[PDB]
């Protein structure tokens, strides 16, 4: 009867100890799933960035050349206004000539 | 005897795992919430970076053909300049 | 027998408790890293708010 | 002596069932312990992919600055 009181104590305390584990292993189940369900939410993360750098380095690329072009129109503007000066100056060397 | 303070152990290490993750849970449901703000700005950016990406290679095209014009404008008129040059000048 | 059974069910309670100490330990770098992984993300926000304010202005001065 | 036969016999009783707990929470923790590892391991490999995804914000930074400087000489 004393053993038996000692038993019941134990085997008491031993379920007190499974229920309180399934507890800490749901915690850790719902933990990996969550985790995983995150992981892709970040694939979409890391692809929509590597996809807005990409865009933003080809853009760059362009403007960089668009101000090339525009400094090459530039030049060749003045070259041709030199020109026609250079042809008023002809023009009026004619009419100036009678 | 010592069969009853392995309970009395175990079960304080297990209640302390325990009240460990329930914080790591809020500080998950907080990597919910941050990550799912981050997964709007990354579509959010994207986009803007493929339209000022057009924008971009528009201005380029611009001024490729705004430079094309001149070299031509300026051909013809070098031409002209040339010819002048040459009928003044061969005998 | 009955007297092992005992002494097999304790062996192996053995165990339950010194994974259990694996367990904490994990859970212990579980947190510190999303405690990191939450103050990136943080952060990412940031410069990613200041890329989107970068590209906005710079995407209308083009028109 | 059947009071203490069925006293005993109750007794041998709680000495499986208790064994079978045993089997049980050692496997819980077990699986416990994989999930753990498993968790751990997601995070080290995303803990990657948010580093690549701060050097993307690095990148378009210093970007946007040069396109800055670009757009300028554009008036
Ligand atoms: N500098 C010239 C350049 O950057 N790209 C020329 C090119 O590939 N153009 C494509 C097209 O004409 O459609
Ligand atoms: N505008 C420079 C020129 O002389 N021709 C235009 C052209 O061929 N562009 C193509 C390129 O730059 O690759």
């Amino acid at each position: 009867k004393q053993a038996l009181s000692e038993i019941e104590t134990r085997h008491s305390e031993i379920i007190k100890l499974e229920n309180s584990i399934r507890e800490l292993h749901d915690m850790f189940m719902d933990m990996a799933m969550l985790v995983e369900s995150q992981g892709e939410m970040i694939d979409r993360i890391e692809y929509n960035v590597e996809h807005a750098v990409d865009y933003v380095e080809r853009a760059v690329s362009d403007t960089k050349k668009a101000v090339k072009y525009q400094s090459k129109a530039r030049r060749k503007k003045i070259m041709i206004i030199i020109c026609c000066v250079i042809l008023g100056i002809i023009i009026a060397s004619t009419i100036g000539g009678i | 005897g010592s069969h009853m303070r392995r309970l009395q152990q175990t079960q304080a290490q297990v209640d302390e795992v325990v009240d460990i993750m329930r914080v790591n849970v809020d500080k998950v449901l907080e990597r919910d919430q941050k990550l799912s703000e981050l997964d709007d700005r990354a579509d959010a950016l994207q986009a803007g970076a493929s339209q000022f990406e057009t924008s971009a290679a528009k201005l380029k095209r611009k001024y490729w053909w705004k430079n094309l014009k001149m070299m031509i404008i300026l051909g013809v008129i070098c031409a002209i300049i040339l010819i002048i040059i040459i009928v003044y000048f061969s005998t | 027998s009955h007297m092992a059974r005992e002494n097999e069910m304790d062996e192996n309670l053995e165990q339950v408790s010194g994974i259990i100490g694996n367990l904490r330990h994990m859970a212990l770098d579980m947190g510190n890293e999303i405690d990191t992984q939450n103050r990136q993300i943080d952060r990412i926000m940031e410069k990613a708010d200041s890329n989107k304010t970068r590209i906005d202005e710079a995407n209308q001065r083009a028109t | 002596r059947n009071e203490l036969e069925e006293m005993q016999r109750r007794a041998d009783q709680l000495a499986d069932e208790s064994l079978e707990s045993t089997r049980r929470m050692l496997q819980l923790v077990e699986e416990s312990k994989d999930a753990g590892i498993r968790t751990l391991v997601m995070l080290d490999e995303q803990g990657e992919q948010l580093d690549r995804v701060e050097e993307g914000m690095n990148h378009i930074n210093q970007d946007m600055k040069e396109a800055e400087k670009n757009l300028k000489d554009l008036g």
